[PDB]
């Protein structure tokens, strides 16, 4: 996926 | 008239907002400092501010009833398309019409028309942005309707890339109904419908402010000297 930092903030 | 579920939704969104909006603005001290003159002297400071605000918007969105039930893909597309709009929306609580600026705790952290231009933007964006903030102030919204508006902005089934548009629309519907009912408990007709219409129009306005910020962001971030001053979260969320 392209959005690891956003995914992380979504947990 | 506000059902048990509607009071519950409102209490949740108010708690979510109080957990993601610090009115002391204490964390602004940990940003790169504002420099009021590289004719983009405010870009490091305002980039850190936008980055901080994105993180606050994601924290609010996660607490929206129903948002969890969406797939990860739909959660990502909703936050990517909505982030700048919720930031512009939530910034109104710091907007002061004394000098048409965003007052965020001190003279250092007070941002006017020329501070935003010092991050690369023109009046093509800023002028409609200021009038948007002024129009928002005129509405004299309750915090309840403010947080409902932010949630409805996020869960919109008409964002590009949305997979389960019907689920997204079903979540938005319950928030919309909740806000319509809160207005009717507060204002009789026809004033009730005139307010709801003014809030819907503000959501239309944010879409066009979104498009204009994106065009200028694409132009600004295309220069590696500007990209270098952004943050990784801004480049990820606002980019690809
Ligand atoms: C980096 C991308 C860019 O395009 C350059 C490439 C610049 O983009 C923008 C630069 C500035 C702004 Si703003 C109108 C000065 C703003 C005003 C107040 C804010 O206050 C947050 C408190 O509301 C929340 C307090 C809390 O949560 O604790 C936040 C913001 C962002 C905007 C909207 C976009």
């Amino acid at each position: 996926k392209n959005h690891p930092m956003l995914m992380n903030l979504l947990k | 008239k506000l059902s048990e579920e509607q009071q519950h939704i409102i209490a949740i969104l108010l708690d979510a907002h109080h957990k993601t909006y610090d009115p002391t603005y204490a964390d602004f001290r940990d940003f790169r400092p504002p420099v009021r003159m590289s004719p983009l002297s405010m870009l490091p400071h305002l980039a850190d501010l936008v980055s901080y605000s994105i993180q606050k918007v994601i924290g609010f969105a996660k607490m929206i009833p129903g948002f969890r039930d969406l797939t990860s893909d739909d959660q990502i597309v909703l936050l990517k398309s909505s982030a700048i709009e919720v930031i512009m929306l939530r910034s109104n609580q710091s907007f002061t019409m004394d000098d048409m600026s965003w007052d965020c705790g001190s003279q250092d952290y007070k941002y006017d028309v020329t501070d935003v231009s010092k991050a690369g933007h023109t009046l093509e964006l800023i002028e409609p942005l200021i009038k948007f903030q002024v129009g928002l102030k005129k509405l004299n919204l309750h915090e309840e309707e403010h947080v409902l508006l932010m949630a409805i902005c996020i869960v919109s089934p008409d964002r590009p890339g949305v997979q389960d548009a019907k689920l997204v629309e079903a979540i938005q519907d319950r928030l919309s109904n909740t806000l319509q009912t809160y207005i009717r408990c507060r204002h009789p007709p026809p004033g009730s419908h005139q307010l709801y219409a003014k809030m819907i129009q503000k959501l239309a306005d944010l879409r066009s402010l979104n498009e204009e910020h994106s065009k200028q962001y694409r132009s600004l971030s295309f220069q590696p000297e500007n990209s270098m001053k952004l943050t990784p979260l801004v480049l990820e969320v606002f980019g690809n």
